RNA sequence: GCAGU
C-alpha cells in the first residue's frame, strides 16, 4: 500500500477512477525561474536571451565591440537560513565572461588589433528556494503570476457608447510586448482614424503615406477596380456578376440577349445566377452611372502634360466628357458596393492633408512632439523608430503568434517589429470586420490573456538593466582610452543590481509571504494577479474583467477569489492548470477516439477548447470506456448542451479540474453556495496553526497533496530505516538499493524547531517517524505546522450541536464549551522579535547596560550583567528586556523642581531609560536572543557568550554529522569486506581506523574500497572546510545600517489560548467570534452524557445555503462513530480478527467506491496500529463534485450504531430536561482564524501626537486614537450632540491649548472644556495663505 | 564622489560591496572619516511617501 | 524631521521652495550679469514654472 | 509656426 | 500593496 499512508488510511467515498494524478503545485513558479537562470545553449530563456538581446556592443563609430561569450551564477556567500537571521538578501553573483575586441583604426572589414576577454561582475540575482520563495532583505517573498493582456492585435468595439445612435465603433489595437501601441478605428462617419500611444487621432491614411505608398497604390490595396472599357456604345462597362449582389437596380441590363431586371427593383442572387449562367461579362450601362463613381487612378493628359483627373475624384459627366477627349479607352474605377464593402478608405483620404511621405511624417511629428519644429531627417527617424526598430519596439514571439493567428496567417513565427504589410492587413481585417465580414476579439478570453511569472519578469528587468549599461558602454567606447581600458572598468554593476533589487523587493507582486499554514503559502504561490507593472488598476478596472469568463473552466478557479475591491483581479490557478510554452493556461483532457475515453491526456489551452466537444468528469462510463448514457452534457463553444456518444471529442480529467487546491478542500463543496465557498476557500488560509495538529475526519483527500507539495514537512528523499529519530533531527540508513558507490549512504534531515513565520506563528516540525522503522521514497519524515501524519490539518475536529443557546450564539456567534480551553485545543504559539538598537546619537552613543536610571531593582532581576534579558525568562507586559539608555543633556528644568532638587538633592542623570519593554498584554518566554555588533565597537559579555554558545553548536554539529556519515561509511565498508575475504571475527576487533589500508583481493570491489575510502578522506577535508567557514562567519562583524552601533533581537512565544472574541470558522463559510466560554456543566448533552464541544447557530444555514457544513457534520458523526468501536474494541482488548472484520467491514462500505483496502494483507501488527490510529475516528475522503452521497452518509450512520437521521436527543446541561427536538449533533473542522482579540484590542486615553496637525497618530502600533470620521460627525450632526461634537473636534485632537486643560480639569475634579480654535485651521489658514490668497478671521 | 567611484571599482574588483574598513585603506582616509562620510550622503525621504 | 535612523524626512513643499529660490536667485545673478534676451527668458519661464 | 503648441519650457528653449 | 468588517 505505503507505509506512510498505511499507518492511517483516510476512506475514500469518491467513485470515479482518478486518470491524472495532481501535479506538483509550485510547479508554476520554480519552472519559471529554472528557466530564468538555467543555462541555454539556443539562447530562447532568461539569462542567456537577456545578454544575446543587447550584446554585442558596438561602438558609436566601429572602432571597438564589446561582445559576450558566457555568463556564471557564483556561489551564494549566505545559506537561506543565514540570510534570514542577518537579514540580507539570498542572491548569487553574475559573473559575465565578457569579450573587448578593439581593431585598427582602418581596417578593411573590421580586422582587430586586440582582443581582451575577462570575467566582469555585474550585480547580484536573487536565488529561490526550493519551495518557490525568494528570500529578501531577510522576510521571504512571493513573485505573484500575472495575468496580463497577450501581445498581438485585437479587433473590439464600443457598442453605440458614442453619438447616441446606436452606430458600433470598431477599434484594432496592436499591442506589442515592449513598444508603442497603435490604434485604428472607425468614427460615428466611417473615417479610418489612427493613434499612437493613445494620442489625439490621425486619419489613417497619414501612416500608409508614411510608408511609402501613393495614392493609387493606397486604392490598389484596399479596394478592387471596375472597368469601363468604353468602346463604341456608350460606356460598354467590363464585369463579373458577383458584384451584383443586393442593390435596387435603376438601370437595366443589356448585353447580347436579354434584359435581364426592369429598372426600379432590387436584384437577388437567383439574378447574379441567371447573369453567371447565360456567361455575359461586358454590358451597356446608361450616362449617369459614372456620377458617383470615384476614379482609381490618376488621369494624366500626354498632349498638355497635365493631370486632368486625380486619383480618388468622384467623376462626374462633365469631367467624363473631358477626360474623353483625351483618347482614354480604359476608365478604372474602385468599386464599391454598400453592406458589402466599404468607401472608407476613400472617404478618409478625402480628410487628411497630406499628400505625400514628407507631408504625412511631419504631421505624425506634429501629433508626437507637438510644438517642435520638424525636420526630414528627425522626422523620417521618429517613425522608423517607433515601430520599425527593432531596439525601440518589441512585438515578441508570442505577440508575433497571436498577431499572424487573429490574420489567418501561416506562420506562426516572424519578426518583432512591424512591416508594411502587417499594418495593412490589420486595418484590412478592421474593415472587413466593418462590413460584416468578421467579428471583434473578447478581450478577456483566456486565450487573450496570458500568464507573466517570476521569471520572465526578473528577465524583464535584468534587460532594462543591460540596457542602462549598454548606454553608458557607448559612451564609454566612443573615448580615446580604448587601447589600455578592460571590460570590467566600463560596466557599473549598480544599474544592473538596482533594477533587480527594486524588482524583487519593491514591486507590486513581489509580495510579503502569506506563511500562515502550509495552505497559504501553497496557495500565494499559485496565486495570478490581473494587477501589477503592465496590468489593472483595481480602481479602473470595470465589472467584465472581473466577471467568471467561460473560459477559466480548468484553467482558474471561478470560487477563490477576494472579497474587497481587487475581486475577480486576484485569481487562482486552478489544480491540473498548467501553462503553454507562450504563458497561455492550458488545462488537461482525456481524449475520446471512437466512444472509448482514452487514458491518453491532451493539454488544451483556451483557443483550442472552443473547437471541440468535450465531456463533463460527471459522465458515467462502464470499464469499457464507453458513455453508458447517451446524451453526455458537453461544453461546446463556450455553452453547454447534450450531445451524442459519438460527438464528444474530449472528456474532463478530474471533478476537481475546475476548482483551486484552496477550495478543493473544501468537503461537499457541491452542496455549498458559492459565496459560501468563496467564503470559506479564503478564510482556510487564515487559519492558525494549533499546539497539537488534527487531521479532518471529514476531508477530501487533497490534504497529502496539499501538505507534501509545500515544503513545510520533511519529505524522505531516498527509501531506507530510520537510524536515529529525534525532535531536532532524523537519521535515516539508505536501502542499499538506493545509495550510490563511493557514498556514506546516510540522509540527515534536521528539523525547523520554533522559528518566526511571517505573520508571527510558530513553524516548527515534529518528527513523525519512529525509531528503527522503514520509510520509503517520498513518505513524510517529520510534520510541519498544520499537518498530522503528512495530511494537511488546520484545525481541530469539534463536537458541534445546531442548536440555538440562549442568545449566546445570536448572529454567527460561536458558545464554546470550558473543555476547549481545557484540553488546550486552539491554543497557539505566537512568536514576536523585538528589536533593541542601540544607534550612535550625536550627544553620544547609546549604551546597552543594565544600571538604568530610577527604575527599581526588581525591574532588573531578568535581565544579565549585560544589560539583555535571560533565554527562558518569563516576562509580562512591561519588564524590561535590553536594558538601554540615550545620552540627553540641556535639562532646563522649572524653578518648582529646582527647589526640589534643593532639598532633597537627588541628582539628575545625565542619561535617558529608553530601554526594550514587552508591550502591554503581552505574556511569554523569551527562546532566544541576538546580538548584532558593528565591527570596532567591542562586544559585551553576552555577545561573547552566545558568540561561544554559536561556534560550541556548529562544531558540535559538524562533527555529529560527520560521526553519522563516517559510521554509515564504515558499515558499508564492513558489508564490502564480508561480501569476500570475510574477517567478521577478526574485522570486530580491528579499529575502525585500520579498515581504510587492510587490502582485499581485487576481484572488482577493491574498486568499491578505493571509492569509499576517497569519500571518506574528502568527508574528513569537507567537514575542516566547513567548520573554519562556519567560524569565520560567526565571529565576523554585522554589517549593519549606518549609525547604529548594535542590535538586540528579543524573540517572545507567546501562547495564545482561546477567548471570548476570537474569530472561529469552519470550511464552508461560517464564520463566527467566540462569544463565551462556557463550563462543562452548562453544555447540552447526549444521553451517555458526553457534553457538547461548540453549539452553533441553526439560523446560519438556510439563508446563506452553506448545506455542506450540514453534511460535514452529519458524516463527521458518522467517522468519529466508526472511531468510537475501534476505540472500544481497544478497550476490551479484542482479538486482532475481531478488528479486522470491523475495520474491513468501515472500509468496504459505499456504492462502488473507487478504493479497495484488503486488510487480508495487512500483518496482525500492522492491522493493530492502523486501529490505533483510528480510534479517533476514522477518516473520510470526500473529494469535491464526486463525494459521499447522502446514502452512503446514513448507511455509515448505521454502521457506527448511531441515528440515522443525524439527530440525537440533548438535554439542558443547566436544568437537565431534554430539549424538545431533536438536535443536529456532530463533527465539524473547525478552524481558529488569525483574527485574534488580543490584537485587535485597543484604547488610548492620551499619548503621541502628530507632527504638523496636533491630531492623535494612527494607529494602535503608534498607540492610536480612533478616527471620528465624516460620517460619524454626521451622525452626531443628526442628533442634536453639538456638544460631543465640539469635544471631538476641540479638546480631543486638536486645541492644543485645550486638550491639556481638559485633562487637568478631568483630574481635578471638574468635567469642563474651555474650546479654542483647532490646530488644523491654523494650519489652513497659513495654507491657503502661502497660495496668493488672504484669508482672515474679521470680528 | 571619490568614495562612490573607489566602492565602484571595488565591487567590480572584488563582487561584493567593500566594507569600511577596505574602502577606507583603498583610500588613505581614516575609517571614522569614511563612516561619517557615508552617514552624510543620504537624501532625505518626503513625508508622502507611501508605506 | 530628523527620522531615528539618521536619516530625515521632509516635505515636498521644501523641495518646491527650494526650487523657486534657486530659479530666483539664479534670475537676479543673469539680471545683474546683463545676459543675453535668450537666457533671461527662458529663466523667467523657469521662475515662472517653479 | 508652433507657437502656442506647447508648454514645456525645454521645447520652447529648443525651438 | 495584502487582508478584516
Ligand atoms: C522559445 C519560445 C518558444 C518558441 C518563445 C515563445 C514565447 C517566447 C516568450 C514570450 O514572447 C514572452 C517573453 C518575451 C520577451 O521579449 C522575451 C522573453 C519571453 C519569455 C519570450 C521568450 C521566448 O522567446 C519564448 C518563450
Ligand atoms: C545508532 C546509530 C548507528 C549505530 C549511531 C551511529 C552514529 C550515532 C550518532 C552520532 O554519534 C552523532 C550523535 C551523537 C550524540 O551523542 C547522540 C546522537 C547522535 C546523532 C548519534 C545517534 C546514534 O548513536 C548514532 C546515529
Amino acid at each position: 500500500y505505503s507505509y506512510t499512508e498505511k499507518k492511517r488510511i483516510r476512506k475514500d467515498f469518491g467513485k470515479r477512477p482518478q486518470v491524472l494524478d495532481v501535479p506538483y503545485l509550485l510547479s508554476i513558479q520554480l519552472d519559471s525561474f529554472q528557466k530564468f537562470i538555467e543555462q541555454d545553449p539556443e539562447g530562447q530563456y532568461g539569462l542567456e536571451a537577456a545578454f544575446r538581446s543587447v550584446f554585442p556592443i558596438q561602438s558609436y563609430s566601429g572602432n571597438s565591440e564589446l561582445q559576450y561569450v558566457s555568463y556564471r551564477l557564483g556561489e551564494p556567500v549566505f545559506d537561506v537560513q543565514e540570510c534570514q537571521i542577518r537579514g540580507v538578501t539570498y542572491s548569487a553573483p553574475l559573473r559575465v565572461k565578457l569579450r573587448l575586441v578593439i581593431y585598427e583604426r582602418e581596417a578593411p572589414e573590421g580586422t582587430v588589433k586586440d582582443i581582451k576577454e575577462q570575467e566582469v561582475y555585474m550585480g547580484e540575482i536573487p536565488l529561490m528556494t526550493d519551495n518557490g520563495t525568494f528570500v529578501i532583505n531577510g522576510t521571504e517573498r512571493v513573485i505573484v503570476s500575472q495575468l496580463h493582456r497577450s501581445p498581438g492585435v485585437f479587433f473590439d468595439s464600443d457598442k453605440g457608447k458614442t453619438h447616441s445612435s446606436g452606430k458600433v465603433l470598431y477599434n484594432a489595437r496592436i499591442i506589442p510586448y515592449r513598444g508603442s501601441w497603435l490604434d485604428f478605428e472607425f468614427d460615428p462617419k466611417d473615417n479610418l482614424f489612427v493613434r499612437i500611444d493613445r494620442r489625439r487621432k490621425l486619419p489613417a491614411t497619414i501612416i500608409l503615406r508614411a510608408l511609402n505608398y501613393t495614392t493609387e497604390q493606397i486604392l490598389d490595396l484596399f479596394f478592387e477596380k471596375v472597368i469601363f472599357e468604353i468602346r463604341d456604345n456608350k460606356l460598354q462597362m467590363e464585369l463579373v456578376p458577383e458584384r451584383l449582389r443586393g442593390e435596387t437596380a435603376s438601370f437595366d441590363i443589356e448585353a447580347n440577349g436579354k434584359v435581364y431586371v426592369e429598372k426600379g427593383r432590387r436584384i437577388t442572387a437567383r439574378h447574379i445566377r441567371q447573369l453567371e449562367k447565360d456567361d455575359v461579362k461586358l454590358i451597356e450601362v446608361p450616362v449617369e452611372y459614372i456620377a458617383g463613381k470615384v476614379v482609381a487612378k490618376d488621369y494624366i493628359d500626354e498632349s498638355t502634360g497635365e493631370l486632368i483627373c486625380a486619383a480618388n475624384m468622384e467623376l462626374s459627366l462633365d469631367l467624363l466628357a473631358k477626360l474623353s477627349q483625351s483618347g482614354h479607352k480604359r476608365i478604372e474605377t474602385l468599386f464599391t458596393n454598400d453592406l458589402d464593402h466599404g468607401p472608407y478608405i476613400s472617404e478618409t483620404l478625402r480628410v487628411d492633408p497630406t499628400n505625400d511621405r514628407l507631408s504625412a511624417l511631419v504631421e505624425i511629428y506634429r501629433m508626437m512632439r507637438p510644438g517642435e519644429p520638424p525636420t526630414r531627417e528627425a522626422a523620417e527617424s521618429l517613425f522608423e523608430n517607433l515601430f520599425f526598430s527593432e531596439d525601440r519596439y518589441d512585438l515578441s514571439a508570442v505577440g508575433r503568434m497571436k498577431f499572424n493567428r487573429s490574420l489567418l496567417r501561416e506562420e506562426i513565427e516572424g519578426s518583432g517589429i512591424l512591416s508594411k504589410d502587417d499594418i495593412i492587413d490589420v486595418m484590412k481585417k478592421l474593415i472587413d470586420i466593418r462590413n460584416g465580414k468578421g467579428e471583434v476579439d473578447d478581450i478577456d478570453h483566456l486565450g487573450n490573456r496570458r500568464i507573466r511569472s517570476v521569471g520572465e519578469m526578473a528577465e524583464n528587468q535584468f534587460r532594462v538593466g543591460l540596457v542602462r549599461v549598454e548606454r553608458a558602454v557607448k559612451e564609454r567606447l566612443s573615448l580615446g582610452d580604448l587601447d589600455t581600458l578592460m571590460p570590467q572598468d566600463m560596466i557599473n554593476a549598480k544599474p544592473i543590481s538596482a533594477a533587480v533589487k527594486e524588482f524583487f523587493g519593491s514591486s507590486q507582486l513581489s509580495q510579503f509571504m502569506d506563511q500562515n499554514n502550509p495552505l497559504s503559502e501553497i496557495t500565494h504561490k499559485r496565486r495570478i494577479s490581473a494587477l501589477g507593472p503592465g496590468g489593472l488598476t483595481r480602481e479602473r478596472a470595470g465589472f467584465e474583467v472581473r466577471d467568471v469568463h467561460p473560459t477559466h473552466y480548468g484553467r482558474v478557479c471561478p470560487i477563490e477569489t477576494p472579497e474587497g475591491p481587487n475581486i475577480g483581479l486576484i485569481n487562482s490557478l486552478s489544480v491540473y492548470a498548467q501553462t503553454n510554452e507562450y504563458g497561455f493556461l492550458e488545462t488537461p483532457y482525456r481524449k475520446v477516439t471512437d466512444g472509448v475515453v482514452t487514458d491518453e491526456i491532451h493539454y488544451l489551452s483556451a483557443i483550442e477548447e472552443g473547437n471541440y466537444v468535450i465531456a463533463q468528469a460527471n459522465s458515467n462510463l462502464d470499464e469499457e470506456g464507453h458513455f453508458v448514457e447517451d446524451l453526455v452534457t458537453c461544453r461546446s463553444k463556450g455553452e453547454s448542451s447534450l450531445f451524442s456518444r459519438d460527438q464528444v471529442d474530449y472528456m474532463d480529467v478530474s471533478t476537481q479540474q475546475v476548482v483551486s487546491v484552496g477550495a478543493s478542500l473544501i468537503p461537499f463543496l457541491e452542496h455549498d453556495d458559492a459565496n459560501r465557498a468563496l467564503m470559506g476557500a479564503n478564510m482556510q488560509r487564515q487559519a492558525v496553526p494549533t499546539l497539537r495538529a488534527d487531521k479532518p475526519l471529514v476531508g477530501t483527500g487533497m490534504e497529502r497533496a496539499v501538505a507534501v507539495d509545500s515544503g513545510v514537512t520533511a519529505v524522505a528523499k531516498r527509501g531506507g530505516v530510520v537510524q536515529y529519530v529525534d525532535a531536532s533531527r532524523i537519521v535515516i540508513k539508505v536501502n542499499e538499493d538506493e545509495m550510490y558507490p563511493g557514498e556514506a549512504g546516510i540522509d540527515i534531515y534536521n528539523l525547523t524547531k520554533y522559528t518566526r513565520s511571517n505573520q508571527n506563528t510558530c513553524i516548527n516540525q515534529m518528527p513523525c517517524v519512529s525509531l528503527g522503522e522503514p520509510v520509503e521514497r517520498g513518505d513524510v519524515l517529520a510534520d510541519g505546522p498544520s499537518t498530522d501524519l503528512g495530511e494537511l490539518a488546520l484545525g481541530q475536529n469539534m463536537r458541534v450541536a445546531f442548536m440555538p443557546w440562549n442568545g449566546y450564539n445570536f448572529e454567527d456567534s460561536i458558545l464554546v464549551s470550558e473543555r476547549v480551553v481545557q484540553e488546550d485545543r486552539f491554543t497557539t504559539i505566537h512568536i514576536q522579535e523585538l528589536a533593541c538598537v542601540s544607534r550612535d546619537t550625536k550627544l553620544g552613543p547609546e549604551e546597552i547596560t543594565a544600571d538604568i536610571p530610577n527604575v527599581g531593582e526588581a525591574a532588573l532581576s531578568k535581565l544579565d550583567e549585560s544589560g539583555i534579558v535571560y533565554i527562558g525568562a518569563e516576562v509580562t507586559g512591561g519588564d524590561i528586556l535590553v536594558g538601554k539608555v540615550t545620552p540627553k543633556g540641556e535639562t532646563q528644568l522649572t524653578p518648582e523642581e529646582k527647589l526640589l532638587r534643593a532639598i532633597f538633592g537627588e541628582k539628575a542623570s545625565d542619561v535617558k531609560d529608553s530601554s526594550l519593554r514587552v508591550p502591554n498584554g503581552v505574556s511569554g518566554t523569551v527562546i532566544d536572543v541576538q546580538v548584532f555588533t558593528r565591527d570596532g565597537v567591542e562586544k559585551d559579555k553576552r555577545a561573547l557568550e552566545i558568540e561561544e554558545m554559536q561556534l560550541k553548536q556548529a562544531k558540535k554539529d559538524l562533527s555529529e554529522e560527520l560521526q553519522i556519515l563516517e559510521a554509515g561509511l564504515f558499515s558499508r565498508i564492513r558489508a564490502v569486506l564480508v561480501a569476500g575475504g570475510v574477517e567478521a571475527e577478526k574485522l570486530d576487533k580491528l579499529p575502525r581506523d585500520r579498515w581504510l589500508e587492510l587490502g582485499l583481493t581485487d576481484e572488482e570491489k577493491q574498486n568499491q574500497l578505493e571509492q569509499l575510502a576517497e569519500q571518506y578522506d574528502e568527508l574528513k577535508h569537507e567537514f575542516e572546510k566547513k567548520l573554519e567557514a562556519k567560524r569565520r562567519k560567526i565571529t565576523q562583524g554585522d554589517d549593519l545600517a549606518p549609525g547604529v552601533l548594535k542590535i538586540v533581537k528579543v524573540y517572545l512565544a507567546v501562547k495564545r489560548r482561546i477567548q471570548p472574541g476570537d474569530k472561529m470558522a469552519g470550511r464552508h463559510g461560517n464564520k463566527g467570534v467566540i462569544s463565551k466560554i462556557n463550563p462543562i456543566e452548562d453544555m447540552p448533552y447526549d444521553e451517555n452524557g458526553t457534553p457538547v464541544d461548540i453549539v452553533l447557530n441553526p439560523l446560519g444555514v438556510p439563508s446563506r445555503m452553506n448545506i455542506g457544513q450540514i453534511l460535514e457534520t452529519h458524516l463527521g458523526m458518522a467517522a468519529k462513530g466508526i472511531g468510537d468501536k475501534i476505540n472500544a474494541m481497544l478497550k476490551q482488548q479484542q482479538e486482532v480478527a475481531k478488528l479486522r472484520e470491523f475495520i474491513q467491514r468501515a472500509y468496504d462500505l459505499g456504492a462502488d467506491v473507487r478504493q479497495k483496502v484488503d486488510l487480508s494483507t495487512f500483518s496482525d501488527e500492522e492491522v493493530m496500529r492502523l486501529a490505533e490510529n483510528l480510534r479517533k475516528g476514522m477518516p473520510i475522503a470526500t473529494p469535491v463534485f464526486d463525494g459521499a452521497k447522502e446514502a452512503e452518509i446514513k448507511e455509515l450512520l448505521k454502521l457506527g450504531d448511531l441515528p440515522t437521521s443525524g439527530q440525537i436527543r440533548l438535554y439542558d446541561g443547566r436544568t437537565g430536561e431534554q430539549f424538545e427536538r431533536p438536535v443536529t449533533v456532530g463533527y465539524m473542522y473547525m478552524l481558529k482564524l488569525n483574527h485574534l482579540v488580543d490584537d485587535k484590542m485597543h484604547a488610548r486615553s492620551t499619548g503621541s501626537y502628530s507632527l504638523v496637525t496636533q491630531q492623535p497618530l494612527g494607529g494602535k502600533a503608534q498607540f492610536g486614537g480612533q478616527r471620528f470620521g465624516e460620517m460619524e460627525v454626521w451622525a452626531l450632526e443628526a442628533y442634536g450632540a453639538a456638544y460631543t461634537l465640539q469635544e471631538m473636534l476641540t479638546v480631543k485632537s486638536d486645541d492644543v491649548n485645550g486638550r491639556t486643560k481638559m485633562y487637568k480639569n478631568i483630574v481635578d475634579g471638574n468635567h469642563q472644556m474651555e474650546p479654542g480654535m483647532p490646530e488644523s485651521f491654523n494650519v489652513l489658514l497659513k495654507e491657503i495663505r502661502s497660495l496668493g490668497i488672504n484669508i482672515e478671521l474679521e470680528d | 564622489n571619490k568614495l562612490n567611484r573607489i566602492s565602484r571599482q571595488m565591487l567590480q574588483e572584488m563582487g561584493r560591496e567593500p566594507t569600511p574598513e577596505e574602502l577606507a585603506e583603498r583610500m588613505l582616509m581614516p575609517e571614522d572619516k569614511i563612516r561619517k562620510v557615508l552617514k552624510i550622503a543620504k537624501e532625505p525621504i518626503s513625508m508622502e511617501t507611501p508605506i | 524631521v530628523p527620522l531615528d535612523g539618521g536619516r530625515f524626512a521632509t516635505s515636498d513643499l521644501n523641495d518646491l521652495y527650494r526650487r523657486v529660490i534657486n530659479r530666483n536667485n539664479r534670475l537676479k545673478r543673469l539680471l545683474d550679469l546683463a545676459a543675453p534676451d535668450i537666457i533671461v527668458r527662458n529663466e523667467k519661464r523657469m521662475l515662472q514654472e517653479a | 509656426s508652433e507657437i502656442g503648441r506647447t508648454t514645456d519650457p525645454v521645447r520652447m528653449y529648443m525651438r
